[PDB]
RNA sequence: GCGAAGGCCGGGGGCUAGAAGGCGAUCAGACACCACCGUAUUCCCGGCCGUAAACGGUGCCGCCCCGCGGCCGGCGCGCGCGUCCCGCCGGCCGCCCAGGGAAACCGGGAGGCUCCGGGCUCUGGGGGGAGUAUGGCCGCAAGGCUGAAACUUGAAGGCAUU
C-alpha cells in the first residue's frame, strides 16, 4: 500500500462500514465505532485490491469480464471502469437470462465477473453459479458471501467511496499489465468516477 | 449449423478433444449438435420409455399432452436421461432425445475383483434417489450380468456396465422416477473421491 | 360431531345390552 | 448419557469434512479412539492429530485431508467370525478392492485386510472408507 | 506414481480424471455447474508486471455455496507465495 | 394433395406435415390443416396441425387468408380436411396492421 | 396440512392461557388467539368536535378520548372485516399494514 | 380518454426518435404531414396515420419539457456525455486514527 | 403419585351464566339456531372418576451441526458511565445455508440415514366389521382399561397441481 491511497481512502470513507457485521467479513473489520460503524483496515482492503487485479489480468480477453451493477451510484464507475479496462459493462437492471439464456439480445459468456453490491445483484451472481462463472463482488460488513469467490472490503454504499475503489483497482490492472508505471501516478482523478 | 455458445464455437473449429475434456471441466453442453460432433458413428443408441398422457383440466375440459422420457448412451461410458412434454406424441420424443443428448454424463466404471483389463462393473457402491425411488448399484462378478429391473436394466447396457447388482427402494413402478434414480446415481460415478484418485 | 355422536350412540346400546343381561343371570 | 465415545468423534470428523473444515476437536478421548484414528493415519485417510491433556477424558485436536469419505461405528459390536469377515465386507464397504473395517482382535486392533492375512477374526469396532 | 484406477497390465483405465477443489479436495462432478477454474498472476521484482504465467485455482460448487471461497482463496494464494502471510 | 395423401392411407401427421413445408417454402407466414372426423375410431376427434403465424378474423382475412376445404372419403366414413394458408406478401396489398417505417 | 407455524395463536412456553369473550359474538377465544386491537378516538364525533368547543363555557377544556381494547374472535372479525384472509405469501407478513 | 394500441405506440416512439428534428412538438397537422411520406415512416391506412401521427404529437411535447423513456434524443446525449466525461478540476477527492497507525502508515498524525 | 372440563358422592353455599325444562319467534315443519325465563351445574371442603384436538398431532437421555435477528434470567469484559457495548451460560422464539422429505414443511431437526448400527421404553402393519362381542380388572354409577373372530370390500388415506 502506498501513504497517498490511505490519506485518500481516509477521505474516501471506504473504512466506514454498515453496523451489521457477518462472521465471515470479521477478518478485514479493523473495529467497530461507539455507534456501532465497523471499520476495516485498509491494508486488509488493499491487499484484496491487488490480488482481485491479478485475477483480473489472467483473463486474455479483458473484454470478456462482465461488470454489472445495479446501484445508482455505482453506474458512472462501472462505465469508467469499462473504458479505462475494456470490459462488458451491465448498467441498471440486469436483466434474467444474461448469461444462461442463448438467445438473450444482450447475452454474454464471461470468464469473470464484478458486482457492485451481493444483494443489489443477486440475480447476476445467480446466473454466474449456473454458468461455471466466477465472481468477484465489493462487500460491506454484512457480507452475504454466498457464490462470491473473492469479496473487497469497502462502504460500497457512499458514492464517493465506490468511485474509489472501482479507481483504485482500474488504476492497479492497468499498472500490472503495462500502460502507467506504478511510478508515475494515473492522469485520470478518481472524482471522474464518482457521480455527482 | 452455426454455433450458438462459445463452447460451440471453439467445437465448430475442432479445439475440443473429446466429450471427456468438456466434462473435465464441468461445463453445460447448450446446444445438441456438439454431442453429434463427438458422435460421427450413426450418433448413440437411444431409446424412449414411459410415454405418459398427461391432462390438465380446464373450464372446456382435459388437456391431453404427453411427456416422454428418452435415454441416449454408448455401449461403453455415457448415459443420458431427458424428458420433454408436448401435445403430439412425436414433438415430445423430438424434445426428450434433445434433453437426453444435452443431460449425457460419464460413468467412471471398474473391477469386481479381478482387474484383467476393461472396466466390467460399477467403480462402487453407487446410490441415486428420485422421489421415492433409491437405487443401489453395487459391482458384481464378470459371470454375473446386470441384475436389475427392465428399465434400469436398459440404462445400465446404455451405460457400458456390462455386471452390475441392483436394488431398487420405493415406487419403482413410476419409470420416470426410476430412471431418474439410476441416472444421478450414475452422475456420482465421477463425484467420489477414491485412493486411485488420491494423488 | 358424527364421530362423537357415534360413540354416544354405541354406549347407550351398550348400556340397553347390559340391561337386558341385567334382566337374565 | 454418552454411551460411546467413538461415535461421537467419527460423526464430528465426518460433519467437519462436509463443512470443509480442516481440524476439529473431539470432547473425550479413548485408546481405543486413538487405535482407530491411528489406522486412518496409517491408510492416509486423516492427517496429524494431538491428544491435549485436560487431566480427564482428554480431548483430540484431528487434521483432516478431504480423503476421507464415512466414517462409523457397528453398536454392538458383533464378534465376526473369520468366514464372516468377507460377507461384512460386501454390504459395509464399497468394492473389494477399496475401505477398511476396523476389528479389535486379541492380536490388536486391526483392518479386516491385517486379520484375513493372521486368519483371525474378532468384534467389529467401526468401519472407514 | 499416476492419479488413475490401473488394470492389471497397470496401465490407466476409465477415463478422465476430475479435477479437485483446491480448498476441500474434492472431486469436481461433470455435472457441477458452480465450480470455477479462476487463476492468479505473479509479479516481478522490477516493474512488477505479470510474468504470463498464473497459478490456477479449481474451488467446487459446495465450497462457493457455504461462501468460504473467499477465506480459502487468501490461505490458499499465502501458501502459494503470491498473497502476504500477514 | 393431402386429399390423396390420405386415400393413400399415408399417417394424418405424416400428410398434414407434408403440406405445412410445402406452403412454408412458398413462403406463406402460416399453414394450418384440420383434419376432423372418425381418426380411426369410433369416436370424432378434430385434430388441427399448424405452423407459423396465421391470422383469424377482419377483413384482411378475406385478402390474405386462402381457405379451402375438402371432404376427403374413408372407408369408416366422411374425413373432411381445411387447409389455411397466410401470406402477408401477396403484391396487391398490406397488412393494415404492420407499419413499414423507416430508416 | 398445518396452515400456520404459530397454529393461529401466540402460545409459547405455555400449556393453557386467559379466557377473553368476543365482544360482538361473546364467546369464549384464548387470550393468544384474539384480535386485541387498542382504540383511542374522542369522546365526540369529530363532526360534532368544535361546536362542543365553543359551547363549552370551561376555558382551556381539552375534549375527552375515549381508551378501549376490542377484542374479537375469528369468525367474529374475519366478517367484520377486521382481519382479511390473505394470500399463502401475505399471510407470513406480521407487520401491521399502514 | 381512447388507450393508444401497442402498434400505434411503438410506432410513434420510433417515429419520433428517427424525425425528431423534423417533428414539431403542439402540432398534430404539421407531424401528419411527416409521418406521411412514405419514406421517413410508411403507415398504411388513414385512420392508423391519424392515430400514429396525434400519439406522436404527445410524445413531442412530452420530448422537449422533461424527455421521456424509449426515445433516443442525440441533442441530450452529447451534454450527458459532457457531464460524464467531465473532470472536476483538482478533485477534492484527493485531498479510525488507531487503523491507520496499525498499518503504521500514521497519515496526519499529531 | 398427579391429571382440564364435565360427571358422581357426602356436607355447605347460591351472584352470574346456564346442559334439562318451559316459552316467544322463525319455517313447509323447528321440541334448532336468535330472544326470554330458569333447574342441575358453575364456587368451597372431604372424597371418587381418570378422560380431552391432554397437540409441538413431534417420547426420554447423549453428541456434532449456518448464519441472521428478538426476548427472558444470571454472570463476566471493556468503557465514561449507558438499564450502552461485546461476550458466556440456561431458556423461550422467528427466519433459514446445507441436509432431509411424497410434498406441505423441518432446519435448537423432520440434518449428520438404501453411504443405512449411541442407549432405553412405547406404538403401528390395507380399509371396514369394531373399540363391537365375550372374559378379566377397576369405579357408587357414568364409564375406564385390556380387547376378538366370523364376515365384508378394492380401495381407504397423505400431500401437492389444475
Amino acid at each position: 500500500l502506498k501513504e497517498a491511497d490511505v490519506k485518500k481512502m481516509l477521505v474516501a470513507t471506504t473504512h466506514l462500514g454498515v453496523r451489521n457485521i457477518d462472521r465471515r467479513m470479521q477478518f478485514y473489520i479493523f473495529d467497530r465505532q461507539k455507534d456501532g460503524t465497523f471499520v476495516f483496515n485498509l491494508q486488509k482492503v488493499w491487499a484484496k485490491i491487488v490480488f482481485a487485479a491479478r485475477i483480473l489480468v489472467t483473463i486474455d480477453d479483458p473484454a470478456e469480464i462482465a461488470v454489472v451493477a445495479n446501484r445508482p451510484d455505482a453506474q458512472r464507475a462501472i462505465l469508467k471502469f469499462c473504458k479505462y479496462t475494456h470490459a462488458t459493462a451491465f448498467p441498471g437492471r440486469f436483466i434474467p437470462g444474461n448469461f444462461t439464456n442463448r438467445m438473450n439480445p444482450n447475452y454474454c459468456e464471461p470468464r469473470l465477473l464484478l458486482v457492485n453490491d451481493p444483494v443489489v445483484d443477486r440475480q447476476a451472481i445467480l446466473e454466474a453459479s449456473y454458468v461455471n462463472i466466477p465472481t468477484i463482488s465489493l462487500c460491506n460488513s454484512d457480507a452475504n458471501l454466498k457464490f462470491i469467490d473473492v469479496a473487497i472490503p469497502c462502504n460500497n454504499k457512499t458514492p464517493m467511496s465506490i468511485g474509489l475503489i472501482y479507481w483504485l483497482l482500474a488504476r492497479e490492472v492497468l499498472r500490472l499489465k503495462g500502460s502507467i508505471s506504478r511510478t508515475e501516478e494515473w492522469d485520470v482523478k478518481p472524482d471522474l468516477f464518482v457521480a455527482l | 449449423w452455426h454455433p450458438s455458445t462459445k463452447l460451440g464455437r471453439l467445437v465448430k473449429a475442432g479445439k475440443i478433444e473429446s466429450l471427456y475434456d468438456i466434462f473435465k471441466y464441468s461445463l453445460p453442453i447448450k446446444e445438441t449438435e456438439i454431442i453429434d460432433y463427438f458422435f460421427p458413428k450413426s450418433e448413440l443408441a437411444e431409446e424412449v420409455c414411459n410415454i405418459m398422457s398427461v391432462q390438465k383440466q380446464t373450464t372446456a375440459g382435459q388437456r391431453t399432452r404427453f411427456r416422454a422420457h428418452v435415454i441416449v448412451g454408448n455401449r461403453d461410458g455415457f448415459i443420458g436421461y431427458g424428458a420433454g412434454v408436448s401435445k403430439e406424441v412425436a414433438n415430445a420424443i423430438k424434445k426428450a432425445a434433445k434433453n437426453a443428448r444435452l443431460n449425457i454424463v460419464p460413468v467412471r466404471r471398474g473391477f469386481w475383483g479381478g482387474k484383467l483389463g476393461d472396466p466390467h462393473t460399477v467403480s462402487s457402491k453407487l446410490s441415486g434417489k428420485c422421489g421415492s425411488v433409491r437405487v443401489r448399484l453395487i459391482p458384481a462378478p464378470r459371470g454375473a450380468g446386470i441384475v436389475a429391473s427392465p428399465t434400469v436394466a436398459k440404462v445400465l447396457e446404455f451405460a457400458g456396465v456390462s455386471d452390475v447388482f441392483t436394488r431398487q427402494s420405493g415406487h419403482s413402478r413410476t419409470l420416470m422416477n426410476s430412471v431418474g434414480a439410476v441416472y444421478n446415481a450414475l452422475k456420482s460415478s465421477y463425484s467420489i473421491l477414491t485412493p486411485d484418485l488420491w494423488k | 360431531m358424527r364421530a362423537k355422536w357415534a360413540k354416544k350412540r354405541m354406549r347407550k346400546l351398550k348400556r340397553k345390552r347390559r340391561h337386558m343381561k341385567a334382566r337374565s343371570k | 448419557v454418552r454411551i460411546n465415545v467413538l461415535r461421537d468423534a467419527l460423526k464430528s470428523i465426518c460433519n467437519a469434512q462436509r463443512i470443509g473444515k480442516k481440524q476439529v476437536i473431539v470432547r473425550p478421548s479413548s485408546k481405543v479412539i486413538i487405535e482407530f484414528l491411528q489406522l486412518m493415519q496409517k491408510n492416509g485417510y486423516i492427517s496429524d492429530f494431538a491428544v491435549v491433556d485436560n487431566h480427564r477424558s482428554n480431548r483430540i485436536v484431528v487434521n483432516l485431508i478431504g480423503r476421507l469419505n464415512k466414517a462409523g461405528v457397528i453398536s454392538p459390536r458383533f464378534d465376526i467370525p473369520a468366514n464372516d469377515i468377507e460377507k461384512w465386507v460386501v454390504n459395509l464397504l464399497p468394492s473389494r478392492l477399496f475401505g477398511h473395517i476396523i476389528l479389535t482382535t486379541s492380536q490388536g486392533i486391526m483392518d479386516h485386510i491385517e486379520a484375513q492375512h493372521r486368519q483371525i477374526g474378532g468384534k467389529v469396532i467401526g468401519y472407514f472408507y | 506414481d499416476d492419479i488413475g484406477m490401473k488394470n492389471s497390465s497397470g496401465v490407466v483405465v476409465d477415463a478422465y480424471i476430475p479435477r479437485k477443489c483446491s480448498a476441500t479436495n474434492r472431486l469436481i462432478g461433470p455435472k457441477d455447474h458452480a465450480a470455477v477454474q479462476l487463476s492468479v498472476a505473479r509479479v516481478n521484482d522490477k516493474g512488477k508486471m505479470i510474468e504470463n504465467n498464473y497459478v490456477t485455482f479449481a474451488f467446487c460448487g459446495a465450497i462457493r455455496s457455504r461462501g468460504g471461497v473467499d477465506s480459502a482463496f487468501m490461505l490458499l494464494a499465502q501458501e502459494h507465495g503470491l498473497m502476504e502471510r500477514l | 394433395n393431402l386429399r390423396a395423401k390420405l386415400e393413400e392411407a399415408m399417417p394424418i401427421r405424416r400428410a398434414a406435415y407434408s403440406i405445412i413445408r410445402t406452403a412454408m417454402r412458398a413462403g406463406a407466414a402460416g399453414c394450418e390443416v384440420i383434419v376432423a372426423g372418425k381418426l380411426r375410431a369410433q369416436r370424432a376427434r378434430a385434430n388441427k396441425f399448424k405452423e407459423g403465424c396465421l391470422i383469424s378474423t377482419g377483413h384482411p382475412k378475406r385478402i390474405f387468408l386462402a381457405e379451402a376445404t375438402r371432404h376427403i372419403k374413408m372407408r369408416q366414413g366422411v374425413i373432411g380436411v381445411k387447409v389455411r394458408i397466410y401470406n402477408p406478401n401477396i403484391r396487391g396489398a398490406v397488412m393494415p396492421d404492420k407499419i413499414e417505417i423507416g430508416a | 396440512p398445518v396452515k400456520r407455524r404459530n397454529n393461529g395463536r401466540s402460545k409459547y412456553n405455555c400449556g393453557h392461557t386467559n379466557i377473553v369473550r368476543c365482544q360482538n359474538c361473546h364467546r369464549c377465544v384464548p387470550k393468544d388467539k384474539v384480535i386485541k386491537r387498542f382504540t383511542i378516538r374522542n369522546i365526540v364525533d369529530n363532526t360534532i368536535a368544535d361546536d362542543v368547543l365553543n359551547a363549552c363555557v370551561i376555558q382551556g377544556f381539552a375534549i375527552p378520548k375515549l381508551y378501549n381494547k376490542v377484542q374479537y374472535c375469528v369468525s367474529c372479525s374475519i366478517h367484520n372485516h377486521i382481519v382479511r384472509v390473505r394470500s399463502r405469501e401475505d399471510r407470513k407478513i406480521r407487520t401491521p399494514p399502514k | 380518454g381512447k388507450v393508444r394500441t401497442k402498434t400505434i405506440k411503438r410506432a410513434a416512439r420510433k417515429i419520433v426518435e428517427n424525425n425528431y428534428e423534423s417533428l414539431k412538438p403542439k402540432d398534430f397537422q404539421n407531424n401528419k404531414a411527416i409521418c406521411s411520406k412514405r419514406n421517413v415512416a410508411i403507415i398504411p391506412s388513414k385512420r392508423l396515420r391519424n392515430k400514429v401521427a396525434g400519439y406522436v404529437t404527445t410524445l413531442m411535447n412530452r420530448v422537449v419539457k422533461g424527455p421521456v423513456h424509449g426515445i433516443s434524443l442525440r441533442l441530450q446525449e452529447e451534454e450527458r456525455e459532457r457531464r460524464d466525461n467531465y473532470a472536476p478540476k483538482k478533485s477534492e477527492f484527493d485531498v479510525t486514527q488507531q487503523m491507520i497507525d496499525s498499518i503504521g502508515f500514521k497519515c496526519m498524525s499529531t
